[PDB]
RNA sequence: AAAAUC
RNA sequence: AGCGCCGUGGCGCAGUGGAAGCGCGCAGGGCUCAUAACCCUGAUGUCCUCGGAUCGAAACCGAGCGGCGCUACCA
């Protein structure tokens, strides 16, 4: 039975699609389903600015973020709590979860 | 700890002593283009008759930040790679090697729904400098834009890209090292690439990367000392 | 009484090892006597105690037994030193045992001392353990080459001559290491004469024998003759049987006889 | 010497392991636990027991048939080798 | 400036391995080359946090004797095709430097990227814990 | 994680 | 016949110099519905016999015993 309309892959229109790796079990899956999370975080916690800010030579000195994308493997993911599962009806809204942060 | 096999390919006692003692410290002098001249000190072993401590000096490679040579924190992000090649004693004297931006300011311009525009070019300078420019741009949504993306078709890269190139080669093939490095830190050549190509495509966040050096000539003294003091 | 420690402080340095008697654990780990420092009550808390979880808490801990533990801090004001288990190498116990042997041995010898002179262990252990564990590095170092130098008790001052004479004669009766080295030949004749070939020929080793080195050359077979001497210093056995070894090519070089060699003078 | 014999170990479920104690090295041990695993169609592993020597384990529970592949192979004797009951 | 001696902190953080190696600003040669895993016994712990925050205050102790007083940070992950993540413990050694004494400044991350240029090891279907 | 029987 | 190794509490290793060790077993218990796995609890010795320095020895030695290993059947 179709699971899903879009297959759960997006493509339609393409034939193929050049592999990516897993960044976690290191799978070689398709661009388009691969689940993609761009992880901004700062190079330090928000428990070690103070120590930093205070042991800093610069008094304004803002401290830089790290930039990656992250690739999962589907099977990482749903493993690792990123992605989850849901209702058959739910499944179709497409937007991403909606901000808690209102 | 102590995870270990010692599986040595042997004395009894092993005089390691002091290496710090046998150690002297030596001042790192910038070229003139830059304003906050004084650098830093790097230490180095002491001098022997057979091996000069000079001339494992003259070679080194140091980084800084650019705002460090300047003061202001508009140059936070930029990172000068200076060559140490002459050493006056207790104090030693650097020409410019290279350029690049801290990782950081480099993601932070790659964003999505906007195709970034990459070009190189190599070129020789005024005197010999055989260098390698790299010139980054991102295009810009305008100030009306319902259109979410900001995408730019081929042609249009093409055409900015070529656009690109002659404002490079123009302006490298001209100056030297020091008119070069006097122009890049004003970033002006990156209000000609906007200027140039505001025609074409409107362009946001145009940099100057990766300042690469390719080949340098015969040393002069010289002209190491004129740009210094 | 026997109280002082081996070692010189009395409170524990930092991210040291050592091995620990355990008596008694309540609810938050051992806090137990310490048997390698000066005698004080150390706390070796649950996870920090097994390397594996913490399944058998009667097992791998033992009232009354001892085993290896590491300081972790140690508070050098009132009374408390952190020990754990884990934090020991699996290289690093036999080290570890090894130093606590050695502190067992001394304490036990400086105990028997004590014993029959009626001093305070700490006496005997400032007079004369702690100059000798300063100069060598260890005492049980420095009892060792008091066996093969007197010179060690030279600038120390004992707190009688009596204590001196019965703990060199201790050391001597326990301490004492005539390392017996064999060497084995073939007589591999076929020639006329060889029987009084072997006489003379062992006439000459027993011959070279020295009154603190002796030499039987004893029979196992007719081709197998052993060479048995006893070397004080491992280095005078192979000079005897090398030199026996020329005297019998010596000998069976003539009669017309041929002897070979199948262990060279080996300890 | 050199006495031969096979022992018979159970485990849960009524399932079940042979050993043969003592081979003959005129026949290399692989090219026999080749033919031992088709005939057999059970796992089998070459281990070392200090003292006691190398040992053929089988699976299952199979007497008769670990001697009637050894009657053939190598065993010209069905003497030497004993079965046990247990 | 009241002349402090800088150098950089170069704190390569895996996740079975945590490295804090203050050099000069140069970076040719190394004052300190104490590793996290050194400071831990049960090699399971090398990368703990615990280890990188000891071997950061062997480092900084290390750099006070020395003479450097100031500090470029230089977090690396372990690069290449491995992983582009910082390791867990490399964390608590930037901490460790921090609460220590020495100053800090010019903190940046010097994860070697690739541009997806080769083989990654695990295979296709990769590992399968 | 290793999970066995039924 | 000669020189090397060993001497359990059922079995092995460990300490050999404060005086009875651990695991393996065995027995029972607990874990559980229930078997393994796992977690607790024990009861067994002139650690082969006889002498000796030693406050002290099962431990250090030796004066003999039993069983193994090599030389090799030693007219
Ligand atoms: C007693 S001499 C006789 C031959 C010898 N018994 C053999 O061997
Ligand atoms: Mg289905
Ligand atoms: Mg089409
Ligand atoms: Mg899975
Ligand atoms: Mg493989
Ligand atoms: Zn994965």
């Amino acid at each position: 039975p179709k699971k899903r309309a879009s297959n759960g892959r997006n493509k339609k229109g393409r034939g193929h699609v050049k592999p990516v790796r897993c960044v976690n079990c290191s799978r070689s899956v398709p661009k388009d389903k691969a689940i993609k999370r761009m992880a901004i975080r700062n190079i330090v916690e928000a428990a070690a600015i103070r120590d930093l800010s205070e042991a800093s030579v610069y008094a304004e000195y803002a401290l830089p973020k790290t930039y990656n994308k992250l690739h999962y493997c589907i099977s990482c993911a749903i493993h690792a709590r990123i992605v989850r599962v849901r209702s058959r009806t739910d499944r179709r809204i497409r937007a991403p979860p909606q901000r808690p942060r209102f | 700890a102590v995870g270990k096999n010692k599986r040595l390919s042997k004395g009894l006692k092993k005089r390691v002593v002091d290496p710090f003692t046998r150690k002297e410290w030596y001042d790192i002098k910038a070229p003139s283009t830059f304003e906050n001249r004084n650098v830093g000190k790097t230490l180095v072993n002491k001098s022997v008759g057979l091996k000069n401590a000079s001339d494992s000096l003259k070679g080194r490679v140091v980084e800084v930040c650019l705002a460090d040579l300047q003061g202001s924190e508009d140059h936070s992000f930029r990172k000068v790679k200076l060559r140490v090649d002459e050493v006056q004693g207790k104090n030693l004297l650097t020409n410019f090697h290279g350029m690049d931006f801290t990782t950081d300011k480099l993601r932070s311009m790659v964003r999505k729904w906007q195709t970034l525009i990459e070009a190189n070019v190599t070129v020789k300078t005024s005197d010999d400098y055989v260098l390698r420019i790299f010139a980054i741009a991102f295009t810009r949504k305008q100030a009306n834009q319902v259109k979410r993306t900001s995408y730019a078709q081929s042609s249009h890269i093409r055409q900015i890209r070529k656009v690109i190139s002659e404002i490079l080669t123009r302006e490298v093939q001209n100056s030297t090292l020091a008119q070069l490095t006097s122009k890049l830190i004003p970033e002006v050549i990156n209000k000609e690439i906007e200027n140039a190509t505001k025609d074409i495509f409107p362009l946001q966040n145009v940099h100057i990367r990766k300042v690469k050096l390719l080949k340098q000539p015969k040393f002069d003294l010289g002209s190491l000392l004129s740009l210094h003091g | 009484t026997s109280h002082c420690r081996f070692y010189e402080n009395k409170y524990p340095e930092i991210d040291d090892i050592v091995m620990v008697n355990v008596q008694q654990i309540a609810e938050m780990g051992a806090y137990v006597k310490l048997l390698e420092y000066d005698n004080i009550e150390g706390m070796i808390l649950l996870s920090e105690l097994s390397r594996r979880r913490i399944r058998s808490i009667q097992k791998l801990i033992r009232v009354g037994k001892n085993d290896v533990a590491v300081v972790l801090r140690v508070d050098k004001e009132k009374g408390y030193i952190d020990l754990s288990k884990r934090r020991v190498s699996s290289e690093d116990i036999i080290k570890c045992e090894e130093k606590y042997q050695k502190s067992k041995t001394v304490h036990s010898i400086l105990r028997y001392c004590a014993e029959k002179f009626q001093i305070p262990l700490e006496e005997l252990y400032k007079t004369i353990a702690w100059p000798l564990s300063r100069k060598f590095g260890h005492a049980y170092e420095a009892f060792k080459l008091s066996i093969i130098d007197e010179t060690v008790w030279e600038g120390i001052e004992p707190p009688s001559k009596d204590v001196l004479d019965e703990l060199k004669n201790y050391i001597s009766k326990r301490l004492t290491p005539a390392v017996k080295i064999r060497a084995d030949v073939e007589v591999s004749c076929f020639s006329y004469e060889g029987i009084d070939a072997i006489k003379d020929a062992l006439k000459s080793a027993e011959d070279m024998s020295t009154e603190q080195m002796q030499v039987k050359v004893k029979l196992v077979a007719a081709p197998l003759y052993v060479l048995t001497t006893q070397a004080l210093d491992k280095q005078k056995g192979i000079e005897q049987l090398e030199s026996a070894i020329e005297k019998i090519t010596e000998v069976i070089t003539k009669y017309g006889g041929v002897c070979n060699i199948t262990m060279p003078p080996k300890a | 010497s050199n006495y031969i014999h096979i022992r018979i170990q159970q485990r849960n479920g009524r399932k079940t392991l042979t050993t043969v104690q003592g081979v003959p090295e005129e026949y290399d041990l692989k090219r026999i636990l080749k033919v031992l695993k088709k005939d057999f169609a059970c796992n089998g592993n070459i281990v070392k027991d200090p003292e006691m020597g190398e040992i053929i384990q089988l699976q299952g529970d199979q007497r008769a048939k670990v001697c009637e592949f050894m009657i053939s192979q190598l065993g010209l004797q069905k003497k030497n080798i004993k079965i046990h009951g247990f | 400036d009241n002349s402090q001696v800088f150098g950089v902190a170069r704190i390569f953080a895996s996740f079975n391995d945590t490295f804090v190696h203050v050099t000069d600003l140069s970076g040719r040669e190394t004052i300190a080359r104490v590793t996290g895993g050194m400071k831990v016994k049960a090699d399971r712990d090398e990368s703990s946090p615990y280890a990188a925050m000891l071997a950061a205050q062997d480092v900084a102790a290390k750099c006070k004797e020395v003479g450097i007083t100031a500090v470029h940070i230089k977090i690396r992950a372990t690069g290449g095709t491995r992983s582009k993540t910082p390791g867990p413990g490399g964390q608590a050694a930037l901490r460790a430097l921090a609460r220590s004494g020495l100053r800090i400044g010019r903190i940046e991350d010097v994860t070697p990227v690739p541009s997806d240029s080769t083989r990654k090891k695990g295979g296709r279907r990769g590992r399968r814990l």
